[PDB]
């Protein structure tokens, strides 16, 4: 029944959720560059989501824009 | 492939991406750069060119004419213009439903018309117009001449009447001509069909193409104007118990000069518009026998210019020199025409709000609000133009060694100095203006007004007081009885101009204090930012410390890469592009401004703006959040009424804008990789894979993209604040 | 339905956002635009205007731009709690049924662009800027400081770095002019710090203005 | 022969130069065929990071 | 095709070279300078134009240009 | 195959869909005028793509 | 008066300003009790207020149609109305205190650049040097106009400008 409590947790929270997984997003990046090493690293999940990163990426990009025409259009 | 589009430019027609398609459109009007381009052939170009701009004028006007007389109602608006709204056009648009062509039809009409907030009706009820008719054969006259210029434009390409290039760049021989011509005896025919037409309109009468050549315009004719008796023309000129359209009060004179407003119309009066055309064609065709043409007693221009130059030698050569870069370039004519025409067109606005020409304005005040804004914003983009073509000229069109000693290279040897000063009062402006906001706001919001600055304009009220308003208690020079300047225009010109400059109840000379000092500034502010970014672009053209070969790329160019520290938007073109963006602030703010003294002029209580004018949660509250009630209110769930198409466009600014953002925000390469990994999903899916590009796709070039971005920022604004403007006055008070 | 509208909206703004991360994390090390975006590391402004112009290659970049999106996704996240609250849960119990906040239009309006412009932003700030004279000033005090950050930050966005060097080396002959040369040299921000400025002071701005309305709002008449 | 001789303080005339109408100090002066034999160190940096120029006979000046 | 032009305050320092990605910059024998090396650019249709070569220059106001000039499907480095 | 599905949509959602008798109509007049627009751009996609060797 | 004004004194709008501060204030002064924290802070704002109103009626200041005061920047007008303590003996001081700290602040830069590591000096400020300097200025003007009178303030054109022209 305080109002305003309610509304600042819930808020406070989401904003700092946001913020630390698009941290997570820069440092799986910065490992993709600096601590990758290929050689210790041959035939493996890692090496075969970098070696089919297009069909990956494209379809992301697909349903993004699917959503976007439909979620916003309407 | 070595496809035909476009033509212009081989290097151009050559690349096998969609980069062709945007830059031909985007270099075509680029003479200066195309194949084969010679100097005679980039003049005759220039000249049917402007032929063909002349023709969609006027095709355009013809267009207005046409409309407003067929599906507006202008017969019945000239009864009673205080009243039946003006009807610009009617739509036909089968997306309709019922309640919205109900809400539409309004102002007497049959149909989903618009109402029109151009001041066409005005201008048109002004100069003599009464009937439908008379606008369709307007209509059609403008159309025939149109079609008349597009035949022209046609007929010098033909080779035999190309002019040659040394008939361009003749000075002496087209001033002559325009200053008389095409100044002095347009104005003096302007006088001709005030006198004939639109005065004995306004005194009752029709005097048509019919009779016309059987009607005195005045009751004693030439004889006065051949004896030399020209006073008497202004004996008993109209009463001021005049009504417009009749014959009640009326007087006989055709030249007047008595200044003021019309009692009951609220504008000029016709005669002295008719004297003032008048004398000013004297003035313009007495001044075009000044240079000379084959003939005996005219000047040269160069002589003109190698004369002054001072002695001790303040200025190196003067102006020696000069007289052949403004005859060879186009760029540095075409700087200083935009630059005139600007001003103008902003004086133009400056004098039509105040003193209101046209028969029963400034009581249609959406018609007041679009007008003025209208040439506010085009006046801007028109300077922001010129100094643009400044830059180029430096870039392409100088020539040091000819600018030995000139003014021009003295201009370019201390530019330090200038960008120095500019950055200073900008920063002077900026740091005072913004902490006098900030603290009255402050003050505001702890609940104690009294402890703030409210700095009283003495200066411009001194101005004013200088002019006739007696409320400021200064008596001196025009509101002091006892001056020699009030008693000697006293007897003929001034009591008009008294009356309506004590009147508190229109625009001319309003009442100012506080609010006003801190928004000058603050226009100020802009101005001399928007001088900095364009005089720095202009001058750093030909080359900067971070690099001095930038006359070798030309105007618009990219970058210079990482190096260096790396070297963003360091082209002039750059400059400009950043300089666009405090123009439409400024413009911002002066809009805003001139509108909000308006709407609480228009309403009745000045004391809201004198009090609330001074802090910035003023404008927000007062001005941003509480005039946008009825225009939000266009639709909802519960209905819709007229003002729901503003409604829809207020929204579809934003929108526009918004997606400015995207261009200027995201810069290209991220984009150049998303659309490879498209051309690799569209280049692998099956059945799909039968239908490919003709030329391959890229990403938009680094230039291009800020110009896309710039233009949804700008049109995103314009159309936002339009809207605003259209749906609360016309809310309001229409 | 307004329910099922918004909800897409969530999943639509988590998939670009998500699109724009992963996209960075995969193509960090090479592309086919860059074959060796590995050597130039992960924080790098370009490869030049060449092969058409190469802005903003590096993952970082694509950790920037995930930052906009992100500070979207969630504002469009606590809009829908704020004004789902305030419509359909909220208000008191005055034994005449129970009489929410807001009446209950979310069911109404929020199906329509101008439903949240007016309903929602328009109708709701009246608190926020009406607590002058109050001892609620500060929030409608922070407001307007929190819009002037957000504008502020499109200067750093903008704009580019050559033009403020030119600038800059300008107002630097000014000084060595009254022989006030820093000995330190002047230099602007690098390409990258001027991004990263811009981002800090628009998600300053933006999330500041957010906290004040809300405070302002729900403390006002919750 | 052909030039200041080293440690000496010279002004740069080249415009192009970063350190134009600056004060710099000589290293070297080459003796041989080269168009450039005049090595002038400067105790700033431009904006490539570089302290070190050559310069020809005509573009310094001891001053 | 680009535009790659070398000029004489060179001192051929093979910085340029070492930093061309796509092989166009080679050294050529000079009797102007102490390494009596000059850098040419034999080869300016592969050129794409990330002017690396600029960034690796040492000597002021660069003794090599990159002038952008108009694309073509080399220069623009589409690899599809 | 294509009109046939392309006919269904504007039947069922046309601003003509809850007149009676004429829903029908408007729908499968609108269809017909997609797949004309659509034979136009197979019609000119004929004229640039095939247009070389 | 002044460009169409009235004296606070008898400014009718003044006095409602003063009034309907004072009740709002009393109005947050009702509920408490009248020996608590509260009420003493309240009777303090009351005091300070009553006293700010005095005090801007004393000085003689001029009011428009809101009741605020209105400062009048002219050295003429001012001067000769009495009214130089509003802009002009203001902007004398900060002209006074701003000169000072720039000319404070030349001196250390000077005195810092005839050392072997001027950058150090400026990322690591000499405190003895500093303080020194900072007392040593407070009659700037009179070393500022010699300075100017004797040619030193300005460098000659050894500064570097743009290339080319
Ligand atoms: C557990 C959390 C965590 C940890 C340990 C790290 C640790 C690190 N990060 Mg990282 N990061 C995180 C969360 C985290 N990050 C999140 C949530 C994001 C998304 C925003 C990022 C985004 C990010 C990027 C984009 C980069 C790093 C980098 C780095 C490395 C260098 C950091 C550095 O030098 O900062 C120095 C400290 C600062 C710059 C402080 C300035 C921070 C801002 C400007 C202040 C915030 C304003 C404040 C809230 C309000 C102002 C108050 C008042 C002044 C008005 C380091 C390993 C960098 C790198 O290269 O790694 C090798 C790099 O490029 N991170
Ligand atoms: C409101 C402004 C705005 C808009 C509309 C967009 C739109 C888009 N951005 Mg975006 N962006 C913006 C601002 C905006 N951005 C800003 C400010 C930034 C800086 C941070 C970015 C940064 C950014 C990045 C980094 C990315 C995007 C992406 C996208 C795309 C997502 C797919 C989508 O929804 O398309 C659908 C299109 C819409 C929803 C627009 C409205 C379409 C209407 C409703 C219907 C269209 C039919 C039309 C009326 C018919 C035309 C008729 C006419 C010819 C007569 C889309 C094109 C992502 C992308 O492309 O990957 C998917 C992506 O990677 N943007
Ligand atoms: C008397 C003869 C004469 C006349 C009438 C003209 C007239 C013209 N010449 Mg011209 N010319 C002449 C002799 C003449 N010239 C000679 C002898 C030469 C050889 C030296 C040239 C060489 C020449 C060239 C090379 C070019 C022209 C061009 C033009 C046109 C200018 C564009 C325009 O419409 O301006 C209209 C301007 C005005 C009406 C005056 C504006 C005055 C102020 C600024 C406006 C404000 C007044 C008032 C408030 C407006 C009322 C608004 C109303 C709606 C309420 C114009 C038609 C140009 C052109 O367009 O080519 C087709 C062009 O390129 N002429
Ligand atoms: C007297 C008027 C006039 C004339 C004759 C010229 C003539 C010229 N200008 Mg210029 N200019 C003018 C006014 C003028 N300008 C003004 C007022 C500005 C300020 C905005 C500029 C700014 C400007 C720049 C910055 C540049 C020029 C350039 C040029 C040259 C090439 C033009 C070109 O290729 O564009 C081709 C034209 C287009 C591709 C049209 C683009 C469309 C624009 C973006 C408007 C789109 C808005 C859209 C219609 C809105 C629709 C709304 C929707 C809802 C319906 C040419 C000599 C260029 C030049 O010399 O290159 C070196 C150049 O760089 N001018
Ligand atoms: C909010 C928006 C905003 C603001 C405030 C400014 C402000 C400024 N711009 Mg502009 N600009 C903007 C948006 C804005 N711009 C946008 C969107 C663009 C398009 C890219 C530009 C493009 C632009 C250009 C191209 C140029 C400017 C210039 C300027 C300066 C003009 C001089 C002036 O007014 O000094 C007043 C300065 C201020 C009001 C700055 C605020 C200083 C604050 C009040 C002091 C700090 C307070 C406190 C100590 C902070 C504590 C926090 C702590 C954690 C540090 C000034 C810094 C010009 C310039 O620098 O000329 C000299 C210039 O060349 N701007
Ligand atoms: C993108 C979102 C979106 C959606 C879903 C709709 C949907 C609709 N609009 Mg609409 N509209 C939108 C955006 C949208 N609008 C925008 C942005 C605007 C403003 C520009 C408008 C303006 C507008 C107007 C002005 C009107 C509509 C109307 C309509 C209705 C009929 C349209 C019609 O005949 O469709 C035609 C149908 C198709 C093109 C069908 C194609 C889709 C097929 C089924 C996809 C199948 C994919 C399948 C799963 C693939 C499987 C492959 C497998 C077999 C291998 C429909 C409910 C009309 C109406 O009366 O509404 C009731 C109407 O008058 N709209
Ligand atoms: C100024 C341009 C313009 C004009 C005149 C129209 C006109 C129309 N639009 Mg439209 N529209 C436009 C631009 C325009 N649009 C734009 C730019 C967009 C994108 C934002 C749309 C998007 C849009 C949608 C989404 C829809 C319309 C629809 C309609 C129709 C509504 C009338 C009605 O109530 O349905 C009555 C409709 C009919 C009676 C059907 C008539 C079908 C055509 C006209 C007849 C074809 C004849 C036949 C095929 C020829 C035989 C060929 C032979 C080989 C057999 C009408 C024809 C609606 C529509 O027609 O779709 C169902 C609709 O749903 N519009
Ligand atoms: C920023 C420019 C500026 C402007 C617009 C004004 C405006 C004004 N000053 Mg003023 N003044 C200024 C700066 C300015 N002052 C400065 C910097 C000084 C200090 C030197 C003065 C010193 C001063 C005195 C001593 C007097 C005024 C007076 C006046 C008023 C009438 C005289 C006038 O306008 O002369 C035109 C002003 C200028 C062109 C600006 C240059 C400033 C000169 C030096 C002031 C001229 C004073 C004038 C000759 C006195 C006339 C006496 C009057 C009875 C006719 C008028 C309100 C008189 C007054 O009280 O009016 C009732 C008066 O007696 N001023
Ligand atoms: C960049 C460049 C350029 C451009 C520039 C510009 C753009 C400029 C502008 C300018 C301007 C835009 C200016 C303005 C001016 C104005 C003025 C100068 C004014 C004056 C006024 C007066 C003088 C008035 C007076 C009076 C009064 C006060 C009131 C009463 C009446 C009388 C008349 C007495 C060019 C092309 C050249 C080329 C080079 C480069
Ligand atoms: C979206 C985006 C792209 C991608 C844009 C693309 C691929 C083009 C999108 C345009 C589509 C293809 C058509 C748009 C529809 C318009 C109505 C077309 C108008 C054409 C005129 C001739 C009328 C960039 O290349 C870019 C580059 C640099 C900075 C920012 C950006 C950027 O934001
Ligand atoms: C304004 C601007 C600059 C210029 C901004 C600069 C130089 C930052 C200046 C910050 C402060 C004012 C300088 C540091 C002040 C020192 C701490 C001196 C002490 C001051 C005392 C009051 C403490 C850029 O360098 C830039 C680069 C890339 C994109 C956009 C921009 C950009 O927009
Ligand atoms: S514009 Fe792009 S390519 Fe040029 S320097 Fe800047 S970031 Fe690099």
């Amino acid at each position: 029944t305080d109002y305003g409590t309610q509304l600042s947790l819930f808020t406070h929270h989401t904003w700092i959720g946001g913020f630390c997984i698009v941290g997570a997003g820069a440092h799986a990046a910065i490992f993709m560059v600096r601590d990758y090493d290929p050689t210790n690293n041959y035939n493996n999940l890692l090496d075969r989501v970098i070696r089919h990163r297009d069909a990956i990426i494209s379809h992301l990009n697909w349903v993004c824009i699917f959503l976007g025409f439909h979620s916003f259009g309407l | 492939a070595t496809k035909l589009f476009p033509k212009f430019s081989q290097g151009l027609a050559q690349d096998p991406t969609t980069r062709r398609i945007w830059y031909g459109l985007a270099m075509a009007h680029d003479f200066e750069s195309h194949d084969g381009m010679t100097e005679e052939n980039l003049y005759q170009k220039i000249f049917a060119s402007h032929f063909g701009q002349l023709s969609i004028i006027f095709l355009w006007t013809s267009g207005n004419l046409f409309h407003v007389a067929w599906q507006g109602n202008f017969e019945q608006w000239v009864t009673d213009p205080v009243h039946i709204r003006p009807i610009a056009h009617a739509i036909w648009d089968p997306h309709f439903g019922q309640p919205a062509v109900e809400a539409f039809t309004r102002g007497g009409a049959s149909g989903p018309v618009n109402i029109s907030t151009s001041g066409v009706y005005q201008w048109w009820y002004t100069i003599g117009m009464r009937t439908n008719q008379d606008l369709y054969v307007g209509s059609v006259f403008l159309a025939l001449v149109s079609a008349i210029f597009l035949f022209a434009g046609w007929l010098h390409l033909q080779p035999n009447f190309q002019p040659s290039l040394s008939w361009f760049k003749d000075a002496e021989s087209r001033l002559n001509h325009h200053l008389s011509g095409l100044f002095g005896v347009s104005s003096l025919a302007w006088t001709g069909h005030l006198v004939h037409v639109a005065i004995p309109e306004s005194r009752g009468q029709h005097v048509g193409w019919d009779n016309f050549l059987s009607v005195l315009p005045h009751p004693q004719g030439l004889t006065p104007f051949f004896t030399g008796n020209w006073a008497a023309y202004a004996q008993s000129p109209d009463t001021a118990s005049h009504v417009f359209g009749t014959a009640q009060g009326s007087g006989q004179a055709i030249l007047t000069f008595l200044g003021g407003f019309h009692p009951q119309t609220q504008s000029l009066w016709l005669t002295d518009m008719a004297h003032h055309h008048l004398a000013i064609a004297v003035i313009f065709i007495v001044a075009g026998h000044m240079y000379r043409t084959n003939f005996g007693i005219g000047h040269r221009m160069q002589a003109i210019l190698e004369a002054h130059t001072p002695p001790s030698g303040s200025l190196g050569a003067g102006h020696k020199g000069l007289f052949d870069t403004v005859n060879n370039s186009l760029h540095f004519q075409l700087g200083l025409a935009l630059a005139s025409v600007g001003t103008i067109t902003s004086l133009v606005a400056q004098h039509m709000y105040s003193l209101p020409p046209y028969a029963f304005q400034a009581i249609d005040f959406t018609t007041q609000a679009a007008l003025y804004t209208h040439h506010q914003y085009i006046a801007g983009f028109i300077m922001c133009g010129a100094f643009a073509h400044g830059a180029i000229f430096f870039i392409r069109d100088y020539d040091p060694e000819q600018n030995k000693g000139n003014v021009l290279a003295r201009m370019l040897d201390h530019k330090e100095a200038l960008i120095s000063h500019l950055s200073w009062v900008s920063l002077f402006l900026g740091f005072h203006t913004l902490g006098l906001y900030v603290h009255n706001d402050v003050m505001q919001a702890f609940g104690t007004p009294e402890k703030q600055i409210l700095i009283e304009p003495v200066f411009a009220q001194w101005i004013q007081a200088a002019h006739g308003k007696a409320l400021y208690g200064f008596d001196f020079l025009l509101s002091s009885k006892t001056s020699a300047a009030f008693a000697n225009g006293q007897s003929l010109w001034l009591p008009g101009w008294l009356d309506a400059i004590n009147n508190n109840q229109n625009s001319l000379f309003l009442t100012i204090g506080p609010g006003d000092f801190l928004v000058h500034h603050a226009i100020a502010l802009g101005l001399h930012t928007t001088t900095l970014i364009l005089v720095k672009g202009a001058l750093d053209a030909r080359g900067s410390k971070l690099m001095p070969d930038k006359k070798d790329f030309g105007y618009s160019f990219p970058c210079d890469g990482p190096g260096r520290g790396g070297t963003c938007d360091i082209s002039a073109y750059d400059a400009f592009y950043l300089a666009v963006f405090w123009m439409l602030n400024t413009i911002g703010w002066v809009t805003f401004y001139w509108h909000w003294k308006h709407l609480t002029l228009w309403q009745g209580n000045v004391a809201q703006f004198d009090e609330s004018s001074t802090y910035l949660m003023g404008w927000l509250r007062d001005y941003l959040w509480l005039n946008s009630s009825q225009l939000i209110n266009g639709y909802n769930p519960f209905g819709m009424n007229s003002l729901s198409v503003w409604a829809w466009t207020f929204l579809f600014g934003h929108l526009i804008y918004a997606t400015g953002f995207m261009f200027l925000i995201s810069w290209r390469g991220y984009w150049q990789e998303l659309i490879e990994t498209l051309v690799w999903a569209h280049e692998k899916t099956p059945l799909a894979n039968l239908v490919y590009w003709k030329d391959k796709p890229v990403a938009l070039s680094i230039v291009q993209a800020r110009l896309v971005g710039l233009a949804h920022f700008s049109v995103g604004y314009i159309f936002t604040y339009a809207a605003f403007l259209i749906a609360s006055t016309s809310g309001r008070f229409g | 339905t307004s329910d099922f509208m918004v909800h897409h909206i969530h999943a639509f703004t988590i998939h670009v956002t998500v699109l724009i991360l992963l996209k960075g994390v995969l193509f960090a090390r090479s592309s086919r635009l860059i074959p060796d975006k590995a050597n130039l590391g992960f924080r790098f402004p370009c490869d030049g205007p060449g092969r058409g112009g190469t802005c903003q290659v590096s993952a970082w970049d694509h950790v920037f731009l995930g930052l906009f999106w992100m500070y979207n996704s969630l504002s469009i996240v606590i809009f829908h709690f704020s004004w789902k609250m305030q419509s359909d849960v909220w208000g008191t119990v005055t034994a005449s049924g129970v009489s929410h906040i807001t009446g209950g239009n979310f069911a109404q309006s929020a199906n329509t662009i101008n439903g949240w412009l007016r309903d929602f932003l328009w109708a709701q700030s009246s608190q926020v800027i009406q607590s002058y004279g109050s001892a609620l000033s500060a929030y409608g005090l922070i407001f307007l400081g929190a819009h002037f950050v957000w504008a502020f930050s499109l200067m750093f966005l903008f704009s580019g770095r050559g033009y403020w060097q030119e600038l800059i080396e300008s107002i630097v002959w000014a000084h060595n002019k009254l022989k006030v040369a820093p000995a330190i040299q002047p230099r602007a921000l690098s390409i990258t710090q001027g991004r990263a400025v811009g981002v800090a002071h628009y998600l300053l701005g933006g999330i500041a203005t957010t906290w004040s309305f809300f405070l302002a709002r729900i403390i006002s008449v919750g | 022969e052909v030039g200041p001789k080293r440690g000496s303080l010279v002004k740069i005339l080249r415009p192009e130069s970063y350190w134009f109408n600056q004060v710099g100090k000589v290293v070297s002066v080459d003796q041989s065929g080269v168009r450039y034999p005049v090595v002038v160190r400067f105790e700033n940096q431009n904006y490539a990071g570089v302290t070190t120029n050559n310069y020809a006979l005509d573009e310094v000046v001891a001053a | 095709a680009h535009i790659v032009k070398i000029y004489d305050t060179c001192i051929g320092c093979t910085q340029c070279v070492r930093a061309c990605p796509l092989d166009v910059l080679e050294m050529v024998p000079w009797d102007g300078c102490k390494a009596s090396q000059m850098a040419s650019a034999p080869r300016t249709e592969d050129c794409v134009g990330c002017k690396r070569c600029e960034t690796a220059c040492p000597t002021d106001f660069l003794s090599v240009r990159v002038y952008l000039g108009s694309e073509s499907t080399r220069s623009m480095g589409l690899s599809y | 195959a294509h009109g046939f599905l392309l006919a269904g949509p504007f039947i069922k959602l046309g601003p003509l869909r809850n007149v009676p008798e004429t829903a029908e109509i408007a729908g499968s007049l609108s269809a017909a005028g997609l797949v004309l627009i659509l034979a136009l751009c197979l019609s000119i996609y004929g004229s640039a793509q095939f247009q070389s060797t | 008066d002044i460009a169409g004004l009235t004296p606070c004194s008898e400014s009718k709008a003044y006095a409602k300003l003063e009034k309907k501060e004072l009740k709002t204030l009393e109005k947050r002064l009702k509920q408490y009790e009248a020996d608590s924290a509260p009420a003493v802070a309240l009777k303090a704002t009351m005091e300070r207020t009553k006293a700010r109103f005095a005090n801007y009626a004393k000085a003689g200041l001029l009011c428009g149609n809101d009741g605020l005061p209105h400062l009048i920047a002219d050295p003429g007008l001012a001067l000769k109305y009495g009214h130089a303590g509003e802009v002009f003996i203001p902007t004398f001081g900060f002209l006074y205190v701003a000169g000072y700290i720039g000319y404070v602040g030349r001196q250390y830069l000077i005195a810092v650049k005839g050392e072997a590591k001027p950058t150090d000096k400026e990322i690591i400020i000499d405190v003895p040097l500093a303080t020194k300097l900072a007392w040593q200025g407070a009659g700037w003007p009179l070393a500022a106009v010699q300075e100017l009178q004797r040619g030193t303030l300005l460098e000659k054109e050894e500064n570097i400008t743009v290339s080319p022209r």
